[PDB]
C-alpha cells in the first residue's frame, strides 16, 4: 500500500464540508495564504507607501493611474479624491486640482 | 456632478453637455437648456459614457428619481470626452444618437455597469441583462433579459477576468461567459462568505483583478467592526487558473488600484542619492 | 438569537402567509407549527425528521439471500445533536420489515450505536426529534456477519 | 356639489411661471386630479394637491380641467381560489385578481 | 474486500424503484432533510413572524 | 498609422495617441495614394477615415493582423478589426479584452491563426475570443 | 493552515486508533515555520492540540 500527499496547493479551502470526507491535499481554514498548483507559501505582507511627505496625512477614497496628460511629459501620475476634494501626485509634489 | 477631466487640461471640470435638453417652442422653434443632473455612476463603453440612476429633474424643480434611467452620449473625439448627452436631439429640423430605454425589473436601483467584449452586462441586484450595441440606427442598443435571479451585490462587485465576469449573485460568486452561469463557491466557502459579509456591512464589499498574479479577491469588511465602516479588512482571493480558494488580509483598505512606485522604487541609480544617506532618513524598506 | 445564520449577504429571509391567520418563516430552527382541527388551536412541536431506505441485501458484496448478523452501524457525523436510530428486517425482500430495536447516538459521547439482527434484509431508519439540534451524517459504515439460508 | 373656479384664461410666455387653485362649493375632503387635453407645453408637480404649478413651455392653446372625486371605501371579492400574483414593473407592482 | 458507505447526500430520495436494486446512499423515503452533495441534516424548521 | 501627431493650421502640434487612419486600397505596384478623411466633399468606393478609440493607458503602440481581423493593443484594452466592403462605417472596432495589452510594439506575431501576445505578466495565445497562458 | 478530520479512510478504518510519528514534508526555500498537531477521540470536535 501506499500513503502519498503531494499537490498540497492543488485545491485550497474547502469549508462547509465534511472535513473527515476530504481529501488530504485539502483545508478547512486558511489567511494569508497562496497557492500554485503544487505549493503553498506565505502571501506577501503589506508596507506603507508615500510618493511624498504629504500624502501621508491623507485619508483617500479611489484613485487612478493616468499614465499620460498634455502637460505632464511621458510620465505617469494619480488622480486620487478624498471626502472634500481631488489631489494629483506624480512623486514630486501633490496638487489640488478640484474644480473651482 | 461626474466633474471629468480633460486630457489637455490641468483642472477639473464638469462634463460638457450635461443637463442640456433640446425643447422645440411654437411654430417649431428650437432651443436648448440645461437642468439639474445627479448621477451615481459613470463607465466607458463602446467609446460612449454612461449614467446610473439618474436625478433627472426639470422646469419646476421637484426631483423625478428615475432609479431604472439609463443614458448613454455620443462617441469620443480626438484627446476629448463626449460632448452631448441630450436624446432630443435632430429635432431642429445622421450619426451620433443618445438616448435611453428606463428598464423594467424588480428592486431597481440600478447599481453597476460593466462591459464585456462588446456586450454589455447591466446589474441591479435582480433581473440583470444585455447590451448588444448596433452600428447606426433607430435603437442602437437593444438590451434583452438574461437572468431573473442573478445580480450583483455592490456598485463594484464585479471584474472581468477571462472573457467572463465575477459576479456576486447575493448567495455565491457566478461566473458566466454569457448566455451561462456557474457557482465558484456552491459548497465550499458559501456558508463561510455569506456569514462574514452578512454581519458588519455587505455594501462595502469590492473586487480586484490580481492580474499580477492570477488572483481575483473580494474584499470585504473584517467581522469586527463598527457598522458605519467601510474599510474593508479581509479578502476571500481566489485563482482563476487551479479554481482554489484563500483567504488573506489587507490594510483597512478604502480602494485599490494599480500603479507605478515611486522613483525610489520605480529602479534608481546610484547617482541619485546625493542627498540620501546610510541613516536611513525615514527610509528603511528598501 | 445574538448572531442567527444567514444564507444572503443582506440578510433576506423567506416568508410565507399562512392559513393559521399570520405570517410564517419556512426555513428556521427546530420547531414545526402543527394544526388540529379538534380544538381549534396551533400546536407547535419539534421538527421531526426521518429517514428511510429498505430491502439492503448487501448484493454488492455477498449473495442476498444469506442471513447476515447486524451488530454496528459506525457513522461518521458532524455537530452537535441527539440522533434517534432505529432498524429492523425480513426474512422477504417484498415487505417493510417490523422494527427490532432503537438507540440513541447522542454526538461526543457515543461512537456506535449497537443492533442485534439476523434478517436477510435490513432497514435502517434515522428520526431527529430534538430542538437543540444541528448534527449532520455523512456517512456510515456497518459492522455485519454472514450466517446461512434456508 | 358643482365646482366652480375664479381663474377661466390666462397669458402666460415660456419661462412664466402660475399657480391655480381649486376649491368646491362644499368645504369637504375630497381627492383631485388634473388633467390636460393637449400633451406638453405644460409641467405639472404634485397632481394630487389643490395648488398646482405650470410652467409654459412651448406655443399653443391649451385647456387645464381639475377633476374632483368623492373617494369611498370597497370591498372586493378576491376569494382563495382566486388569489392575487403581484407582477413587478418599473418598481410599480400590481393586483390581477379575477373579477376584478 | 471492503464495504464503505459514503457520500450519503450525492443522492437523495429514490422511490418507484426496488429498494433492494439501489446504491447505500439512496433512501425510500425521507422528510425535513437537506443534502449537500456529502452530507444529510435536519432542515429548518418553521417560526412565526410579524 | 498608430499615435499620430496631426498638427493643423495655427500649428502647435495636439497629440492624439488614440487616433488611427487607414488609407484607399493598393494599385498596380504601387502604395496607397490618398489619406485624406475629408474627401467626397467636393460635390464612390475608396474611403478613409479613423475611430479615435477610447482605452486606457492610450499609446496605441503596436498593430497586427489575424485573418482579415486586426488586433490592436496598448498595453491595455485590445480591440478587433472588422472590415466590411464597402458602406459608412468600413471597420468597425469592437473591444475585446480588458486586461490583455501587448507590451513593446512588436512583442506579437501570428504563429498558427492566432497571436503570441505579452500581457504585461506572462505569455497569451488566443485564437480569438479565448486565451491561454503558455508560461 | 488548518485541516481537521484526517480519518484516513482512504487506508484503514476511521474509528481505528492511529499512532502518529513524523511528518516528513518536502520544502522548498528558506524560513521557519511553526508545526501544530492534535486531535479527539470524536469526529465532530475540533481536536485539542497536544
Amino acid at each position: 500500500a501506499l500513503y502519498p500527499i503531494k499537490s498540497l496547493g492543488a485545491v485550497g479551502v474547502i469549508a462547509d464540508q465534511a472535513p473527515t470526507d476530504l481529501a488530504p491535499n485539502a483545508f478547512t481554514n486558511a489567511i494569508n495564504a497562496r497557492f500554485v498548483e503544487q505549493r503553498v507559501f506565505k502571501t506577501g505582507g503589506n508596507a506603507p507607501l508615500s510618493y511624498v511627505d504629504e500624502d501621508k496625512d491623507l485619508t483617500p477614497l479611489s484613485f487612478v493611474s493616468m499614465p499620460f496628460d498634455y502637460y505632464s511629459a511621458g510620465n505617469s501620475f494619480l488622480v486620487v479624491g478624498t471626502n472634500k476634494k481631488l489631489y494629483k501626485l506624480t512623486d514630486e509634489s501633490l496638487t489640488d486640482i478640484s474644480r473651482k | 456632478t461626474p466633474q471629468v477631466k480633460e486630457f489637455e487640461s490641468e483642472y477639473f471640470v464638469d462634463l460638457p453637455g450635461w443637463g442640456e435638453q433640446t425643447v422645440v417652442d411654437n411654430d417649431g422653434n428650437p432651443s436648448v437648456k440645461k437642468f439639474n443632473w445627479k448621477c451615481e455612476r459613470v463607465r466607458s463603453f463602446n467609446n460612449r459614457l454612461f449614467a446610473l440612476n439618474m436625478r433627472e429633474a426639470n422646469a419646476s424643480g421637484v426631483t423625478t428619481n428615475y432609479p431604472l434611467r439609463l443614458r448613454w452620449s455620443n462617441f469620443a473625439n480626438e484627446n476629448k470626452a463626449p460632448t452631448l448627452w441630450d436624446d432630443f436631439a435632430y429635432d431642429r429640423v445622421e450619426n451620433g444618437y443618445a438616448g435611453y430605454i428606463d428598464l423594467a425589473d424588480s428592486n431597481g436601483s440600478l447599481i453597476d455597469i460593466l462591459p464585456l467584449k462588446d456586450y454589455l452586462f447591466v446589474y441591479t441586484e435582480f433581473e440583470t441583462y444585455i447590451g448588444s450595441p448596433t452600428n447606426n440606427t433607430y435603437q442602437p442598443l437593444m438590451f434583452k433579459k438574461l437572468f431573473n435571479d442573478s445580480g450583483i451585490l455592490a456598485p463594484e462587485c464585479v471584474v472581468e477576468v477571462e472573457g467572463s465576469h465575477f459576479v456576486v449573485t447575493q448567495n455565491d460568486v457566478i461566473l458566466h461567459n454569457g448566455a451561462t452561469k456557474k457557482s465558484i463557491a456552491s459548497n465550499r466557502v458559501k456558508n463561510m462568505l455569506i456569514n462574514e459579509v452578512c454581519l458588519v456591512n455587505p455594501l462595502a464589499t469590492r473586487v480586484h483583478l490580481h492580474q499580477d498574479k492570477k488572483e481575483v479577491w473580494v474584499l470585504y469588511v473584517g467581522p469586527g467592526e463598527p457598522k458605519e465602516s467601510f474599510a474593508c479588512t479581509k479578502a476571500a482571493v481566489w485563482n482563476y487558473e487551479f479554481d482554489t480558494w484563500s483567504f488573506r488580509t489587507i490594510p483597512y483598505a478604502q480602494c485599490i488600484g494599480l500603479v507605478d512606485p515611486p522613483v525610489l522604487e520605480r529602479g534608481p541609480i546610484w547617482s541619485d542619492f546625493q542627498e540620501i544617506t546610510w541613516d536611513d532618513p525615514s527610509i528603511k524598506e528598501l | 438569537v445574538w448572531r442567527k445564520d444567514a444564507t444572503n449577504f443582506r440578510q433576506r429571509v423567506t416568508i410565507v402567509g399562512s392559513f393559521l391567520k399570520g405570517f410564517y418563516q419556512v426555513d428556521v430552527g427546530a420547531l414545526d407549527y402543527f394544526y388540529d382541527r379538534l380544538n381549534d388551536v396551533v400546536i407547535e412541536k419539534p421538527l421531526e425528521m426521518r429517514l428511510e431506505r429498505t430491502g439492503i441485501d448487501f448484493d454488492n458484496v455477498t449473495n442476498e439471500w444469506n442471513q447476515k448478523h447486524i451488530n454496528r452501524f459506525r457513522p461518521q457525523t458532524t455537530g452537535s445533536g441527539t440522533y434517534i436510530f432505529e432498524a429492523g428486517g425480513s426474512q422477504f425482500s417484498n415487505e417493510y420489515g417490523h422494527p427490532h430495536t432503537s438507540k440513541t447516538y447522542t454526538i461526543g459521547v457515543d461512537r456506535h450505536v449497537s443492533v442485534r439482527l439476523n434478517h436477510p434484509y435490513l432497514f435502517y431508519n434515522v428520526i431527529d426529534n430534538d430542538v437543540n439540534s444541528n448534527a449532520a451524517i455523512n456517512g456510515l459504515t456497518i459492522e455485519f456477519a454472514v450466517g446461512g439460508r434456508r | 356639489s358643482s365646482v366652480t373656479l375664479d381663474i377661466v384664461s390666462a397669458s402666460l410666455d415660456v419661462g412664466e411661471e402660475i399657480v391655480i387653485t381649486a376649491t368646491a362649493s362644499p368645504e369637504g375632503e375630497y381627492s383631485y386630479q388634473w388633467s390636460v387635453d393637449k400633451t406638453g407645453y405644460v409641467s405639472t408637480t404634485s397632481v394630487t394637491g389643490k395648488s398646482i404649478k405650470l410652467v409654459a413651455l412651448r406655443k399653443g392653446e391649451i385647456n387645464v380641467t381639475c377633476t374632483v372625486s368623492q373617494m369611498t371605501q370597497k370591498d372586493y371579492d378576491a376569494f382563495d381560489d382566486y388569489p392575487w400574483y403581484h407582477a413587478v414593473i418599473s418598481n410599480c407592482a400590481v393586483a390581477t385578481t379575477h373579477y376584478e
